[PDB]
């Protein structure tokens, strides 16, 4: 028998799910990415996409380095705040690149931060890259990407509501010539949530008018299934002790039910007043309990 | 007209078109350069009239635009001084700003740009560099760290353009930050006013200030110390302090020295010695060439040190 | 094996109209004023359950102007069993 | 009409080459003067 | 026949405020887990037994005020005290799937 | 008559923490706030029966599941002292 004492904020929490949607989106947009990286440094990228990584928000803010450009990234309409994480080493490769540099010398990152036209140029390559996860999501689920804001530690993002939420991490790597970096994105799991049975299967060749055809005559195959229905007239609270010298005969007071509530496994359903018709306890049904 | 400029380039000749290029501003050179080549029209009877509408009218502005700056910079030194000459011509220098903040950049001191810049990425900095005007850039690496001196110079040697984008981008950043704001730090008073001040008050204090000087800074005292007395106020030293001097001073030195002093102050210092001696001096002075005003510098300098030793030792006085 | 220990626990008891099983189909198309029935003869006794376990069958009754469960019988296991049997 | 055209093209190439002469006394005459000249034409062109 | 007998008094019914009831002290109390289980085993129970609830670990706890559920938060532990940390107020739907 | 009442269902539960509040104190906290606990760590957690507290006992997790462990069972000699 295993027992162990509890201890809190242990990484006790495992939620390990296959998303393929998320598997091919990231193709695509790293497709996407490469070709606007192609346009705007005059190279030619090579982006590897890494395994996607499930994992609570603390680890994914530890492994990253310090300091590192992340931006705050607005998936609307999905409730949330995602974020794009670019390395020192790639920025630094875009800035040398740009400016009249042939990568011949080493990267060198020493804790160095960001200046105004690193910032810049930062933010000219957040637009490509914005502009390719959106045309990427578009395929699936059309999503419209916001930039709100960026910012250079970790401590200032707090895009979890506490430090061990889930969130899903996709890292990259984008090699240009010898000289390598990555970059990451990542997504707290409550803007996911809502589309996990989408994000879970493989997408399969269909419209759009297929898939509303398929659950109207799904919706329509559900209705003929029987359900059960019990209503409660009445809900009298006694101590064990009654119960055991409960014995027949007795009387056990009841107020007066104005309304029944009618549930089906627990849940109510309706709220109906009580009646005999034909011989059958019968019940006039008042109101429909809409959420 | 700018066509008939750059047809009438065109005719003149490379060596005259080469210099009025060098005696022209940057956009309107860029804009000759590409016209005369690109497309050329010559007109019969209206490029003529053109060339003599043109010349009809050249004889005010001419005379003034052949001596504009030299004759300023002559005015200025010999109004006031060499040392206020140089702050009139910097202000009137300066009297035309630079749109571009790169540019603007190396008005600005050394230690204020090489802080401004220490940050950014060396291949920015390498891109600043070149943009930046050559002397500013040598003080702006000596201020910088070697490794950063390093990196930045190896930048520099193989430096492969920049994209269009992005120095627009570099150039907008600059001009954001320097735009509305003067850079124009007026430095008043350096070690002449200090020697000034000095040479007004008690000898006491004068000693003790420029001990303390030394104290601090031994270069600084003796630049104090030779700001001080100027090879100008030698007219001004008694004849006994200058037959005293005279035992100490090399000939052949003297008269480097005196080839470009003034002739008041050669008739003063060939009153101290002999009539021959005078003679041979007046013809050594006669017979000498030109010489380049580093070693007669040198030969003054030394005369002056001389003469300071023997008066602070107590052999000489002035009058 | 206590006995005091959960002498005094309250527990809730719970009594029902009827048993009825009907499909989403009139569920959905159930409105205002709509009667339906249930699977009891008006007049058999209710069946009285906790924490949806049975316990008990009674009926409602008048005295003056106040309601109350008149309970018939005490189900033992046996009875229990055929219940889930039929 | 030939022979007259030929002498207003010969008077051209003669007082034109005159001309290129003069243009060159006077620019090292005053080097500065054609150049300051030149963009003042330039900036009454537009 | 001290006491006047008051009827009639249902004259209408608005809510008008959160700021009349406010100052007034709420019992709240956070729940480590729940599991439903009968008597058969409920004496069964000595000391030193423990007993396995239906919520798995780490998932987030229950918060009730006056014995209502409210909000979903997650526990933490600050100077050696501990304490609770609000994440998300329950929704209706939540609400009946922990009714049934 | 105990075999009727030694087979029937109870709900149980088991709190970790007890506090009072105000509702400007309540309305207060928003997301993320932390709510400290009258209790200290390491205090047997109450343990209630359909909310009637019958024992006390420490928290435990096996099998990846919370648990808690019957500490003691409280005589009604602590009830007077609950209030």
């Amino acid at each position: 028998s295993d027992i162990r004492p509890y201890d809190p904020n242990t990484q006790r929490r495992v939620v390990r799910e296959r998303l393929q949607a998320l598997e091919i989106i990231n193709e695509r947009f790293a497709r996407q990415f490469r070709m606007g990286l192609f346009n705007l440094l005059r190279r030619s990228p090579d982006i590897t996409v890494g395994a996607i990584r499930i994992q609570p928000y603390h680890e994914f803010a530890r492994n990253l380095p310090v300091p590192t450009n992340l931006n705050l990234i607005h998936l609307k309409p999905l409730r949330g705040t995602g974020l794009v994480v670019f390395s020192p080493s790639l920025v630094f490769i875009a800035v040398d690149n740009l400016f009249g540099g042939d990568g011949r010398f080493p990267t060198k990152v020493e804790g160095r931060e960001f200046t105004h036209t690193e910032q810049r140029v930062i933010n000219r390559m957040l637009k490509l890259a914005l502009e390719g996860y959106s045309d990427a999501w578009k395929a699936i689920n059309p999503l419209e990407v916001e930039y709100v804001r960026s910012e250079m530690q970790v401590k200032f993002t707090n895009i979890t509501t506490s430090p061990n939420d889930i969130v899903v991490n996709t890292p990259f790597h984008v090699e240009i010539g010898n000289l390598t970096g990555e970059f990451n994105i990542c997504l707290p799991f409550s803007m996911i949530e809502p589309l996990r049975e989408l994000l879970v299967n493989p997408p399969l060749e269909n419209s759009r008018h297929e898939d509303q055809n398929w659950r109207d005559n799904l919706v329509r195959q559900v209705q003929h299934s029987e359900l059960e229905l019990v209503a409660n007239f009445a809900d009298i609270p006694l101590r064990l002790s009654q119960i055991l010298k409960l014995k027949p005969g007795d009387v056990l007071p009841i107020e007066k039910p104005d309304r029944i509530i009618a549930h089906v496994d627990g849940v109510p359903v309706l709220t109906s007043q009580y009646g005999t018709v034909n011989g059958q306890y019968a019940l006039r049904v008042e109101h429909l309990i809409n959420p | 007209g700018t066509d008939k400029s750059v047809i009438l380039l065109m005719t003149i000749g490379e060596d005259r078109a080469a210099e009025v290029f060098k005696h022209l501003s940057t956009r309107e050179v860029q804009a000759l350069s590409t016209a005369m080549a690109n497309v050329r029209q010559i007109s019969n009877k209206q490029l003529t009239d053109v060339l003599s509408e043109f010349e009809q009218e050249a004889e005010q502005f001419a005379a003034l635009n052949i001596n504009a700056n030299e004759y300023l910079r002559s005015v200025l030194v010999k109004a006031l001084g060499e040392e206020r000459a140089s702050s009139l011509l910097e202000d009137i220098l300066e009297t035309r700003d630079t749109t571009s903040g790169i540019e603007t950049l190396n008005f600005m001191e050394p230690q204020s740009a090489a802080d401004l810049i220490r940050d950014e990425h060396p291949q920015i900095i390498a891109t600043i560099l070149v943009h930046l005007k050559r002397s500013q850039a040598a003080d702006i690496l000596a201020l910088f760290d070697e490794r950063l001196r390093h990196d930045v110079m190896l930048r520099i040697a193989t430096f492969g353009g920049v994209q269009p984008a992005a120095l627009a981008e570099l150039t907008e950043v600059l001009n954001g930050l320097l735009d509305g704001q003067n850079l124009k730090r007026s430095k008043m008073g350096g070690v002449r006013t200090a020697a000034e001040i000095i040479n007004l008050m008690k000898t006491q204090q004068e000693e003790a200030v420029i001990t303390a000087v030394r104290e601090f800074d031994g270069e600084l005292a003796q630049k104090i110390i030779d700001e001080m007395f100027l090879f100008e106020n030698l007219v001004d030293v008694d004849d006994r302090s200058i037959q005293r001097l005279l035992q100490e001073v090399d000939s052949e030195s003297l008269l480097i020295a005196l080839k470009g002093a003034e002739p008041p102050l050669r008739e003063k210092f060939l009153r101290n010695m002999s009539q021959r001696a005078a003679d041979i001096l007046r013809d050594d002075l006669a017979n000498r060439g030109p010489v380049r005003l580093s070693q007669v510098e040198n030969e003054q300098k030394a005369i002056l040190l001389i003469v300071r030793r023997l008066a602070e030792t107590g052999e000489m006085v002035i009058g | 094996q206590d006995i005091d220990l959960i002498m005094d626990i309250p527990v809730k008891l719970t009594v029902e109209l009827g048993r009825t099983r009907m499909t989403i189909k009139e569920l959905l198309r159930l409105t205002q004023g709509s009667v339906v029935a249930l699977d009891g003869l008006a007049g058999e006794p209710l069946d009285i359950l906790i924490n949806g376990y049975l316990i008990a069958q009674g009926e409602v009754v008048v005295v003056a102007d106040k309601y109350g469960v008149r309970i018939t019988d005490i189900i033992t296991p046996s009875e229990r069993m055929r219940r889930l049997s039929r | 009409k030939d022979e007259q055209l030929q002498q207003r093209r010969a008077n051209q190439r003669l007082g034109a080459e005159v001309m290129s002469q003069r243009i060159r006394e006077m620019s090292d005459n005053d080097p500065r003067v054609v150049a300051l000249v030149i963009r003042q034409w330039m900036s009454n062109d537009h």
